[PDB]
């Protein structure tokens, strides 16, 4: 049951750097929302 | 990093402007000293 195959696998680090957002909501509320920017643009509309 | 970035500007303004304080206040500092000598000097009107 044991064989080798060639699998689709990552080679680098992702990423995630803040933005200018995330960087003021770490100020002054002293937290972090991760998604904030589609989190943000997606409020009115109907896809909460 | 974005945070990092906040910190760095703004420990570069709490330097300068407590330089320009600083600055301030060695003004006033000449106005006080003067001001100070010149009553250290001056007889009162009825003596004069």
């Amino acid at each position: 049951y044991i064989s080798t195959q060639v699998v689709s696998a990552p080679i680098s680090y992702g990423h995630f750097i803040m933005g200018k957002e995330n960087a003021v909501t770490a100020i002054a509320y002293r937290a972090i929302m991760a998604d904030f920017t589609q989190f943000t643009v997606n409020a009115g509309t109907e896809q909460q | 990093t974005v945070i990092d970035q906040i910190l760095n500007i703004n420990a570069l303004h709490t330097v300068l402007r407590s330089l320009k304080n600083s600055a301030d206040s060695l003004e006033r500092g000449l106005i006080h000293a003067f001001m100070q000598t010149l009553l250290r000097k001056s007889p009162p009107q009825f003596i004069v």
